[PDB]
């Protein structure tokens, strides 16, 4: 199973993103599919996951903020983002993770750069 | 419903863990052998008589309900808001055993990992001896045990979590003098991982259970070797010296 995520870019403080990841294979079964980021030299986060029953976990930082969905049929994975800040500045990474039901695959997209900026001044 | 034992590490004291763990070892089990209780025979066991829920509770009103085999003692899934999770089952008749916990639940799943701590230990990246115990740990577990339900804890973190909540619940009921270990820690407010003393009880209960029960007017045919605190090992040969150290058995035939 490879993941592609797309969606990233640069939006100023209080824009949104909508970021996607595409599987290459059926992720119905897979109990765990989460939305991770990882801040210049600090360590990777869980943002957001939704089991594969529909339950949803979001980390504090992030409550009221994000939305994570999951198309079972489509094979994919979505992070919605409202409400922007310079915090929110890192690269994002979709997971989907068996997590020991069914198996103990754990499968991590290459990532993609969010950035929450006013205009750099050059 | 199966019988329903509470516990909450919030305000917890060594009074409310021995309360619970006294709760625990009333609702598992009068049959002594050699001045010692025996578990339930699995065969004549009704299916109503089968299992006991433990309810956790802690600071963040996160709660979780383990299941526990009154046969052993031992944890074999549990509960969390609308879903149900399974060790995977060793026989058949075990896995049609557990289709009677949790009924109610919206979903229910089975791991693709027994609850051995052998097993345990390589998932969760830790062996017991680097796991610590004590209110703390409990507090976490709970609520990693009630997170991995809504996606949000690994499969490592898991892991953990049941090595410390079988050790704090299970061997404490096993056990007085692991129940001992758990309420100094809650004594002094100390979190710390179980000593040599604890694990080789631990690793020891099912060889300690037949030894008892096929013992010689208690005497043992051969001598159990168990460690001290420091990791130096010794030797029992008599079930008197053991009555103060474990408080439940597995039924021997
Ligand atoms: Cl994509
Ligand atoms: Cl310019
Ligand atoms: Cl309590
Ligand atoms: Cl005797
Ligand atoms: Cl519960
Ligand atoms: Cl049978
Ligand atoms: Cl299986
Ligand atoms: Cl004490
Ligand atoms: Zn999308
Ligand atoms: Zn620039
Ligand atoms: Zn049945």
């Amino acid at each position: 199973v490879q993941l592609v995520e797309s969606g990233g870019g640069l939006v100023q403080p209080g824009g949104s993103l909508r970021l996607h990841c595409a599987a290459s294979g059926s992720i119905a079964s897979i109990y765990r599919t989460c939305w991770y980021r990882q801040g210049t030299g600090k360590q990777r986060e869980l943002v957001a996951a939704i089991t594969s029953g529909g339950n949803t976990y979001y980390a504090d930082s992030v409550k009221g903020r994000f939305t994570i969905s999951r198309d079972n049929a489509k094979n994919t994975i979505d992070l919605q983002m409202n409400s922007l800040k310079p915090e929110d500045t890192a690269v994002y990474y979709c997971n989907a993770d068996e997590a020991g039901i069914g198996g103990f695959n754990d499968y991590w997209g290459q990532g993609t750069q969010v950035t929450v900026s006013s205009a750099h001044h050059s | 419903q199966y019988p329903i034992i509470n516990f909450t590490t919030a305000g917890a004291t060594v009074q409310s863990y021995t309360n619970f763990i006294r709760a625990v070892r009333g609702r598992l089990t009068a049959d002594v052998r050699h001045e010692i209780p025996v578990l339930p025979n699995r065969v004549g066991l009704p299916i109503n008589q089968r299992f006991i829920l433990v309810e956790l509770s802690n600071h963040a009103e996160l709660s979780v309900t383990l299941a526990l085999d009154v046969t052993n003692a031992y944890v074999v899934g549990y509960r969390a808001g609308n879903s149900a999770y399974f060790f995977h089952p060793d026989n058949q008749e075990d896995a049609e055993a557990i289709t009677h916990l949790f009924t109610d639940v919206q979903n229910r799943y089975t791991f693709a990992f027994g609850g051995n701590y052998d097993r345990l230990e390589q998932l969760a990246g830790n062996l017991r001896e680097n796991i610590e115990l004590g209110n703390g740990p409990l507090e976490e577990a709970i609520s990693a045990l009630y997170y991995y339900s809504t996606g949000g804890t690994q499969l490592p973190t898991l892991a953990r979590s049941f090595i410390i909540c079988i050790q704090m619940i299970s061997e404490a009921a096993r056990f007085q003098y692991i129940e001992g270990e758990m309420r100094t820690r809650i004594r002094y407010n100390r979190r710390s991982a179980p000593d040599p003393s604890v694990i080789t009880l631990e690793n020891s209960w099912g060889r300690l259970s037949t030894a008892i029960q096929e013992s010689n007017q208690g005497a043992f045919a051969s001598p159990i070797q168990l460690q001290r605190r420091n990791g130096s090992k010794f030797s029992v040969y008599d079930v008197s010296i053991l009555i103060p150290i474990i408080a439940l058995m597995v039924y021997r035939c």
